[PDB]
């Protein structure tokens, strides 16, 4: 079955360089044009760039021709991007596309998962996490505020991926230092509390930051 | 009698020329919209099971003079060296094209030796694909903006065919009587203009 | 990448609704038009390419016409599961390049109307400690999405300050949203009551807290 996986992407600051790597498995590499197109946080699709199976043809955006470089090694299944000259406006999730050569089904018959790329002149911070204690016709809601992180993205899970009914993770808040927050509730039942511990785990990749932390009645 | 007819690829039902519709094309003259041939057209579509072609068939094109849209030849007959099917088309358009702005393209054709566009005088618009034909000679002196009808450049994707030198050993060039337009393949009625 | 779409198309269950994507002639006008469907937090699947051809695994209640420079995605029968946002695509000649178009948001609609749940979290003991504050009202089980959200102390109101999410699906099918004041740790012991304000469909609905307890 076919795959890509995207790598390469985190946090850079402006000016500076990053090279983004997609592994191909599931086909045959040689007869497929690769292709990068990127999505900024909450906005549209935008193509970055084409290579043809030989590396033959070589097609770029008028936004990022001159700084981005894409390229191939068919011998190892890998398509490349070297992006130079890195601009705030290209932060944004790259993903890596196929559509085989000349034939009918495309452009971009398939997409990769995509790497986050942040482009910022801030610095890394791992996040604080603070418990939301419940209080107790009614249910019970309780969480996990995670404040004051960048950059994205933040995982959260319940009782090591145990716990999955009635948990919703937010989308994360930009605030105005620059900052990201999120939370993580989950609603339970009346009379769950008190017996059933309830531990969010927090994870940060990007500063190394793991944290677990039990919620407890208040 | 011309006759118009609907072709296959983008905007149409049929994908391919295929058996299933190949009679379609008895006497056309102009097609409204694109010719594609696919391997799936040719050889046989195992998810709609479809036959393969009859290659005594394909002379039903002997009629087309006008596309409208693009020309895409991806498998042919292996005893069929050229596309002579095609002698009397004359215009290609490009109202639609393939790909990423294709008018003609004739990929990976492992047997054709000379193209055989007889009558070709035109393609209005749209970029040029031949490659990986591994036995393709005469087309190495072709002057494509004659038939373009504007400069050549950022049109053609002309590569990986039989090496011009190799053709030129094997004698495999125009006719002397041919202009330095060049030729669709050997002898002097294949010259260009 | 400039191809013109509708940012919002909705529908019920079971409708058909069609999504447009404007565009010129060296770009959709000539070469062909893709369409892919992006569903939240996921990786972008072609839907319908060459104007009209979907690739086998995509069901045959999407489809694609183009006629000029003006093409149309349609969704018969549509589902649930078909939330989406939806990209039309060309080549385009002039550019040697890809033209995306805006993308639609699709919604689907006909589920009955929930008024939302609220939560409002007071700052924790373990936030106060490290000298800061943050008021959590959790926004929940709503139908449809939009919400409005106001924040009041001791009834006076409070706009700068304040963060929210746009509302998100839950698991469960129904809309989930959250806001944040931040506050001083002094700010917050001198006033009697916070309050946060979620208004849906014309209905505020409000909780309050109080440092006191
Ligand atoms: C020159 C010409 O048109 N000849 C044939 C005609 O004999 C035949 O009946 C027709 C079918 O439409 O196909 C063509
Ligand atoms: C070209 O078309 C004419 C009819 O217009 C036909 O008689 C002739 O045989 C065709 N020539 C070739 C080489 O197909
Ligand atoms: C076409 O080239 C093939 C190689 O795949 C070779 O076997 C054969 O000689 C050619 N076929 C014909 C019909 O000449
Ligand atoms: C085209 O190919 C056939 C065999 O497929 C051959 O007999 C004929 O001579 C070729 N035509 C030209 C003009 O070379």
């Amino acid at each position: 079955e076919v795959q890509l996986l995207e790598s390469g992407g985190g946090l850079v600051q402006p000016g500076g360089s990053l090279r983004l790597s997609c592994a191909a498995s599931g086909f045959t590499f040689s007869d497929y044009d690769m292709s990068w197109v990127r999505q900024a946080p909450g906005k549209g699709l935008e193509w970055v760039s084409t290579i043809d199976l030989d590396s033959g043809s070589i097609y770029y955006a008028d936004s990022v021709q001159g700084r981005f470089t894409i390229s191939r090694d068919n011998s190892k299944n890998t398509l490349y991007l070297q992006m130079n000259s890195l601009r705030a406006e290209d932060t944004a999730v790259y993903y890596c596309a196929k559509d085989l050569h000349m034939g009918p089904e495309g452009p971009f018959d398939y997409w990769g998962q995509g790497t986050l790329v942040t482009v910022s002149s801030a610095s890394t911070k791992g996040p604080s996490v603070f418990p939301l204690a419940p209080s107790s016709g009614g249910t019970a809601a309780l969480g996990c505020l995670v404040k004051d992180y960048f950059p994205e993205p933040v995982t959260v899970s319940w009782n090591s991926g145990a716990l999955t009914s009635g948990v919703h993770t937010f989308p994360a808040v930009l605030q105005s230092s620059g900052l990201y927050s999120l939370s993580s509730v989950v609603t339970v039942p009346s009379s769950s509390l008190g017996t059933q511990t309830y531990i969010c785990n927090v994870n940060h990749k990007p500063s190394n930051t793991k944290v677990d932390k039990k919620v407890e009645p208040k | 009698i011309p006759k118009a007819c609907e072709g296959t690829g983008s905007g149409s039902r049929f994908q391919t020329v295929d058996s299933s519709n190949i009679d379609g094309f008895v006497n056309c003259t102009k097609i409204l919209g694109n010719l594609d041939f696919l391997i799936t057209g040719l050889n046989g579509d195992p998810w709609h099971k479809i036959p393969a072609l009859d290659p005594e068939k394909l002379n039903v094109f002997r009629t087309v003079r006008e596309i409208t849209g693009y020309l895409n030849i991806q498998s042919w007959p292996p005893h069929m060296h050229n596309f002579s099917v095609f002698s009397n088309l004359t215009t290609i358009g490009g109202r639609s094209l393939y790909n990423r702005g294709f008018s003609l393209l004739i990929m990976k054709n492992l047997n054709v030796t000379s193209l055989g566009f007889r009558s070709l005088k035109e393609i209005s618009a749209g970029r040029i694909y031949i490659s990986a034909n591994r036995q393709l000679c005469y087309h190495h002196s072709l002057n494509w903006t004659k038939v373009l009808r504007g400069p050549t450049e950022e049109r053609l994707d002309i590569k990986h065919n039989r090496p011009r030198r190799d053709c030129v050993a094997e004698g495999k060039v125009c006719d002397p009587l041919c202009s330095s337009g060049g030729c669709w393949g050997p002898g002097p009625g294949q010259c260009l203009s | 990448s400039v191809l013109t779409q509708p940012p919002s198309a909705s529908g019920t269950p079971g409708q058909r609704v069609t999504i447009s994507c404007s565009g010129s002639s060296s770009n959709i006008g000539s070469n062909s038009v893709s369409w892919y469907q992006q569903l939240p937090g996921t990786a972008p699947k072609l839907l319908i390419y060459s104007d009209n051809h979907r690739p086998s695994g995509v069901p045959d209640r999407f489809s694609g016409s183009k006629s000029g420079t003006s093409a149309s995605l349609a969704i018969s029968g549509l589902r649930s599961e078909d939330e989406a946002d939806y990209y039309c695509q060309g080549w385009d000649t002039s550019l040697s390049g890809h033209v995306f178009g805006g993308g639609t948001k699709l919604t689907v609609l006909g589920q009955p109307k929930a008024a939302p749940s609220v939560t409002l979290f007071p700052p924790s003991s373990e936030e106060l400690q490290a000298n800061k504050a943050t008021l959590v009202c959790l926004i929940s089980d709503f139908y449809p999405g939009a919400v409005t959200v106001a924040w009041k102390a001791d009834s006076s109101p409070v706009k700068a300050g304040v963060e929210t999410t746009t509302p998100s699906k839950q698991s469960n099918n129904k809309y989930a949203a959250s806001s944040y004041l931040s506050l001083t740790p002094e700010q917050w012991k001198s006033h009697k009551s916070y309050s946060c304000q979620v208004t849906h469909e014309g209905s505020t609905v409000e909780k309050t807290v109080a440092p006191t307890e």
